């Protein structure tokens, strides 16, 4: 199976400053149409996962602007322009496009100073 | 509108069956594809097995971690999703959420509550 | 416990 290997496991910083996550597929991550079934989720302290952007890179109805992901291939990374402090939690990348789907280990997005 | 919500899961013991169940509420959920995604105490979150809707025949694929033990269904009438695990066992103990694709290239656009099970005395 | 009680792909 295809694993995703997404960096770092924990990401402090100050609310107001830009935020990136990195996910490292293993192998391309194309499905059989012309997608990449790459999502990512933001799941907050002890309360269900969130869809953030579906595609490599379309943003979730209800999802604020800050948020934003892309780079096709084997290297993908969401991107948060400014950090809230309700965007605090635990961020994961999904890939469905190749069965057995699998998510990423996730990456803590706790506040640093 | 969109409403999921799970209920079966519980205290079992080591082996042994458990029925997971999630209704619909908001969406002709014969149209969508379904999940049972698995996040146990520990960590990571962990696609379990996926049911597609009619467009697609209702296809199913499981991870291998529930190959042959778990098995998913749908009650399209009654608008539900069920699980069942059998002979389970300790990675098993673990909130096991609800989820629906959305009608582009996404697998969760809506996750339920989430229902516990502990597995393991 | 209680009553009557590479690989990779
Ligand atoms: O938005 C329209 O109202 C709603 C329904 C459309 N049919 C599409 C669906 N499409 C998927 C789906 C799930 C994973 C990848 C690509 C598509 O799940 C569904 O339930």
């Amino acid at each position: 199976q295809v694993l995703m290997t997404q960096t770092p496991l924990s990401l402090p910083v100050s609310l107001g400053d830009q935020a990136s996550i990195s996910c490292r597929s293993s192998q391309s991550i194309v499905h059989s149409n012309g997608n990449t079934y790459l999502e990512w989720y933001l799941q907050k302290p002890g309360q269900s996962p969130k869809l953030l952007i579906y595609k490599v890179s379309n943003r979730f109805s209800g999802v604020p602007d800050r948020f934003s992901g892309s780079g096709s291939g084997t290297d993908f990374t969401l991107k948060i322009s400014r950090v809230e402090a309700e965007d605090l939690g635990v961020y994961y990348c999904f890939q469905g496009s190749h069965v057995p789907y699998t998510f990423g280990g996730g990456t803590k997005l706790e506040i640093k100073r | 509108e969109v409403k999921l919500v799970e209920s079966g899961g519980g205290l079992v013991q080591p082996g042994g069956s458990l029925r997971l169940s999630c209704a619909t509420s908001g969406f002709s959920f014969t149209d969508y594809y379904m999940a049972w995604v698995r996040q146990p105490p520990g960590k990571a979150l962990e696609w379990l097995a996926f049911i597609r809707n009619k467009a697609n025949g209702y296809t199913t694929d499981y991870s291998a971690s529930v190959k042959g033990r778990f098995t998913i269904s749908r009650d399209n009438s009654q608008s539900i999703l069920y699980l069942q695990m059998n002979t389970l066992r300790a990675e098993d103990s673990a909130t096991y959420y609800c989820a629906r694709g959305d009608y582009y290239g996404a697998w969760f656009a809506y996750w339920g509550q989430g229902t516990l099970v502990t597995v393991s005395a | 416990s209680t009553s009557s009680g590479g690989g990779s792909a």
